[PDB]
């Protein structure tokens, strides 16, 4: 119910002053009104690093001081045991130990006798501390372009990226979430360079009269310390007419795109406000673009800071989706790092939830509830993919008190009590989860109940806030997993606890084999289905549910399910549909116009086998039909769902001419847009078995010439094909899936590299307003989709043909792009990080010999952040393929040093997702150093970030993962 | 020199300005 955390704190005013920008360096004072639990709290603890302290004082008396760093490495610099089981257990007793959820240590002033006699006295105190930030290596960020002459003045910025607990690397604190307080900020800023943080602008004149301004930031709604960030240095744009009190901060040059990119964004608020039914709760909302990035979606008080990458200035069509949509998770994850609030790391998964499933909801309501359940299919092939890598993602009520493990998700790392341990894979996963989870409560609950669950909780939030701060009766806010799930059972009490105890803790990924057997085919029993699944090593069985089957011409049949999944089940059955040559269209699903007898119909009335298609369960559904009856799902069915899963199952074996035909058949009507790219992906698959089979056309020439007619087009398709972003994403898909399209010959797509070079050709001037950007990049993608492996029979690499015949062609062409967008740029060097990975695939192919130095030059760093991860990418593939030892040492030490953590944070991500040095297959000899300076990277050089060295801990989990290294 | 000069890598300061130019 309660926080078992004493000295309950009310107020706290920052001052940041002096900030540098040659020496780099912040001092301050912080101020802190404490009410004090229980006598004998002498020992006061803060934490912190990097933070070398001035002095602390509690009025007028500086009292003692205590500062370590368990943080850092192992007490013993030389423990040989230097394994993950051992590594990681230490490293989560010692972060829990700087955690002061216990009697614990970081900064504990010890009370003095005398103000111990003070508390015994009156229990009130005020805390004033003067400390300096330095050189920031963890904790801020000061982005300064290399002048430093005149343009660090204009030019540079100053902010703080981080994640939840990064509020200690900046300024001295509790564990920072849930502390519910109040600030005054004071900001000593340059004149022209504008301090953005939380609260309001309740005192700002030209300040202090001298040479500079200061900024006065109040934030009287009680909030936590995992809010606060002060971007300093951009430029002021209000961007209000719709609702006069949203305000913007973006660096010069820079501001038409602005002027372009917020709008749309009053939808959102008028969508969020018709789901929460009250106003946006505070006085105005913030949001800084800033060219770095350690979590591209954060989201903090009235503020949202996220990067220089999401502008999208009215040409640019593909961030459409993407920019309001990262708007959306940096408004919702806003709103639920406002208000409703975790107790601790394990009651947090209800917050992110409920934040993914209120921009899923706005997803429905404002584009593509088609393009909705495709990405309800991209969560839950992001959730099979990684639970079936590595074991589940289990959101903990349980805890391992009393130096308990109770751990079967500790295949890597720990997971209850703390958020430094996890790797993103797994935080997106709980992200992830956190959805899908929210479906299963649509799935038992209305949504007219979730709108009143979630109306109650902002009721008790905001009558919990903005208050005198009653005594002992303010922790309301604190709205973690037991409550939540109380004022559920209130509003609608149900057997919600069997779905916790199902998927809130028992994570688990379900397969399905649902084995189709046939009966009423002119059978004694009637349309019955076996249930079947055993599947270990991660397994889950889950009993009562329904399944869905269509009929020929009929009703949505829904059978109940058991457990103990050995079993036999029935269909509400269909009538005989005899005579379908009269029974033509008896009403299939409404008005639909369906016409075939070529499945096999002589005694089959049954069209289609489903479990849940609205996606309840976290499923892997195996099972087989006849193929008539997938090809006939393909015509036309209801479900996108279905249309991709059908085509992922005709992906798989078959090869008939029909099969094209009905592919084309579907790809050329109004159905949607990302079917028709794994349609044209079937294309390439089948038309790939097509070798001693080659009966129709090569295929999709075709396919352009009678869908794309400029002039009615002779015989090639140039000019002015937009404004239909159907036949814009078609286009952009399409020649990737011709490039694949080979019989293996030499696989000879001769034709079509030709045709993909004519198409190269023949694009647009200025008629399309649209910036042809993108259409460029994926069709140098499918250059680099013209794989030809078998050119080089005993030595052809090192300049003896000129290599040979089409390769050379490409290469003139990719050539042309990258030294176009040396003289062009076009939005962020796209076409440049296609034309590295093509020749990257030239590398692999063996035409451009396998040198990672046009790729070093390309991963330096005064470039865009896209080349620099597309050389990075490229140098992690060559080090896995490639025995490059040096370019790893290079790359390990570039992990070390360098100023931009998203690029560290990807390049360990892709090395994990992407190793050399694999587990039990050591050739390139790891033993030799390797180990111990990946363990010092583990140990030291690490304690700027926790994410850095989760990534390092990934690496281990990959790099001899539960054992000795086999060193002695 | 002949085929495939290609331009070598410039890398200045401030590449945001210039590659979110249109």
């Amino acid at each position: 119910f309660e926080s078992p955390r004493p000295y309950k704190l009310t107020h706290q005013v920052v001052c940041i002053n002096n900030i540098n920008f040659q020496r780099k360096s912040v001092v301050g004072f912080v101020e802190l009104t404490i009410f004090p639990t229980v006598a004998n709290l002498n020992r006061i603890k803060l934490n912190s690093k990097q933070c070398r302290i001035y002095r602390v004082r509690i009025n007028d008396l500086e009292a003692a001081f205590i500062y370590n760093d368990p943080t850092l490495e192992v007490c013993h610099s030389e423990s040989k045991q230097r394994n993950l089981n051992y590594f990681s257990n230490a490293y989560a007793a010692a972060v829990s130990a700087v955690d002061p959820d216990a009697g614990n240590g970081e900064l504990c002033i010890k009370v003095p006798s005398e103000l111990w006699k003070h508390v015994d006295e009156l229990k009130v105190l005020k805390i004033h501390i003067n400390f300096s930030l330095d050189q920031p290596k963890g904790g801020l960020h000061f982005v300064v372009p290399s002048v430093e002459g005149s343009m660090a003045e204009r030019g540079a910025h100053v902010f703080s990226c981080g994640y939840q607990n990064s509020t200690r690397f900046w300024f001295p604190c509790v564990d920072s979430y849930s502390e519910l307080c109040t600030w005054k900020l004071e900001f000593t800023v340059d004149a022209a360079m504008v301090a953005v943080s939380n609260g309001d602008l309740v005192e700002t004149v030209y300040t202090h009269d001298m040479r500079k301004k200061t900024f006065h930031y109040m934030l009287t709604i009680p909030t936590a310390a995992s809010n606060i960030s002060l971007a300093i240095g951009p430029f002021e744009i209000l961007v209000d007419p719709y609702m006069h009190e949203v305000t913007h901060f973006c660096l010069p040059q820079l501001l038409p795109l602005l002027k372009h990119t917020t709008s749309y964004l009053h939808e959102v608020f008028e969508f969020y406000e018709e789901i929460l039914t009250c106003r946006y709760p505070y006085s105005c909302f913030k949001t800084v673009f800033i060219d770095e990035a350690y979590v591209e979606v954060a989201a903090y008080a009235s503020m949202s800071i996220f990067s220089t990458n999401l502008l999208h200035s009215a040409m640019i069509i593909d961030e459409t989706p993407l920019t309001r949509r990262c708007l959306a998770q940096s408004l919702a994850q806003q709103f639920f790092g406002c208000f409703i609030s975790r107790m601790s790391w394990s009651d947090e998964w209800v917050l992110k939830g409920i934040s993914g499933y209120i921009y899923g909801l706005w997803m429905k309501k404002t584009f593509g509830v088609n393009e909705y359940r495709h990405w309800i299919k991209e969560e839950l092939d992001k959730i099979v993919a990684y639970e079936l890598k590595t074991g589940g993602v289990l959101l903990h009520p349980i805890f391992g008190g009393g130096k308990e493990k109770d751990n079967p998700a500790s295949h890597l790392h720990f997971s209850i009590k703390h958020p430094h341990t996890l790797s993103w894979e797994y935080y997106s996963m709980f992200q992830c989860k956190a959805h899908l989870v929210m479906r299963l409560i649509e799935n038992r609950i209305s949504m007219e109940f979730m709108l009143q669950v979630f109306n109650k909780l902002l009721s008790l939030a905001s009558t919990a806030s903005s208050q005198k701060f009653q005594s002992h009766m303010w922790s309301q806010m604190l709205v973690s997993t037991s409550g939540f799930l109380k004022s559920i059972s209130n509003v609608s009490g149900k057997d919600i606890q069997p779905l916790i105890k199902q998927w809130v803790d028992q994570s688990g990924v379900v397969k399905f084999y649902g084995s189709f057997a046939f009966n009423r085919k002119r059978n004694v029993l009637e349309l019955e289905i076996k249930q079947d699944y055993t599947s270990p090593g991660t397994q889950k069985y889950v009993g009562p549910l329904k399944v869905t089957v269509q009929e020929l011409d009929g009703s949505f049949n829904h059978t109940l399910q058991i457990e103990e999944n050995s079993l036999k089940h029935d269909i509400p059955c269909h009538s005989k549909s005899r005579r379908n040559k009269k029974k033509k269209i008896p009403l299939m699903n409404g008005e639909e116009v369906d016409m075939d007898l070529s499945a096999m119909d002589a005694d089959s009335p049954l069209l289609w086998i489903r479990i849940d298609p609205d996606m309840s369960v976290l499923r892997k559904v195996e099972f087989e039909q006849a193929d008539f009856m997938w090809q006939y799902q393909l015509r036309y069915e209801r479900d996108v769902v279905a249309q991709q899963e059908s085509i992922l199952a005709l992906e798989k074996f078959p090869t008939p001419a029909s099969r094209l035909a009905l592919t084309d058949i579907l790809e050329q009507e109004q159905c949607f847009y990302r079917v028709r790219m794994s349609a044209c992906f079937c294309l390439a698959k089948i038309a790939n078995s097509m070798v001693s089979t080659w009966t129709g056309p090569p295929a999709m020439k075709s396919l352009f010439t009678r869908m794309f007619c400029c002039k009615s087009c002779p015989n090639i398709v140039k000019t002015n094909n937009f404004m239909s972003f159907q036949s814009y994403f078609l286009q952009k898909t399409m020649p990737v899936a011709m490039a694949l399209l080979r019989d293996v010959h030499n696989l000879c797509p001769k034709e079509v590299l030709t045709f993909i070079l004519d198409l190269i050709k023949y694009n647009d001037n200025r008629k399309n307003k649209f910036s042809d950007n993108y259409y460029r990049a994926e069709m140098i993608d499918a250059l680099a989709n013209s794989v030809t492996p078998a050119v080089s029979v005993n030595n052809e690499v090192r300049t003896l043909d000129n290599l040979n015949p089409d390769v050379r062609l490409i290469l003139e062409e990719i050539t042309r792009f990258l030294n176009m967008e040396k003289l062009l740029p076009s939005y962020r060097h796209t076409i440049t990080v296609s034309c590295l990975r093509a020749i990257r695939v030239l590398q692999k192919n063996g035409h451009v010999p396998s040198d990672p130095a046009l790729f070093k030059s390309y991963a330096e760093y005064g470039h865009f952040v896209d080349i620099r991860i597309a050389a990075l990418e490229a140098v992690v593939d060559y080090t896995k393929v490639d025995r490059s030892y040096e370019e790893l040492q290079w790359l390990l030490n570039m992990i070390q040093n360098d100023p931009v953590p998203y690029v560290r944070h990807k390049i360990l991500n892709m090395l994990t997702k992407n190793p050399p040095f694999t587990k039990n297959m050591e050739s390139p000899l790891c033993n030799e150093a390797l180990v111990d300076q990946l363990w010092k990277l583990m140990n030291s050089g690490t304690s700027h970030d926790w994410r850095l060295r989760c990534g390092a801990v990934d690496l281990y989990f990959t790099l001899f993962g539960l054992s000795r290294p086999s060193c002695l | 020199v002949s085929t495939f000069p290609l331009i070598a890598a410039r890398p200045f300061t401030i590449p945001y300005l210039t590659a979110l130019l249109p």
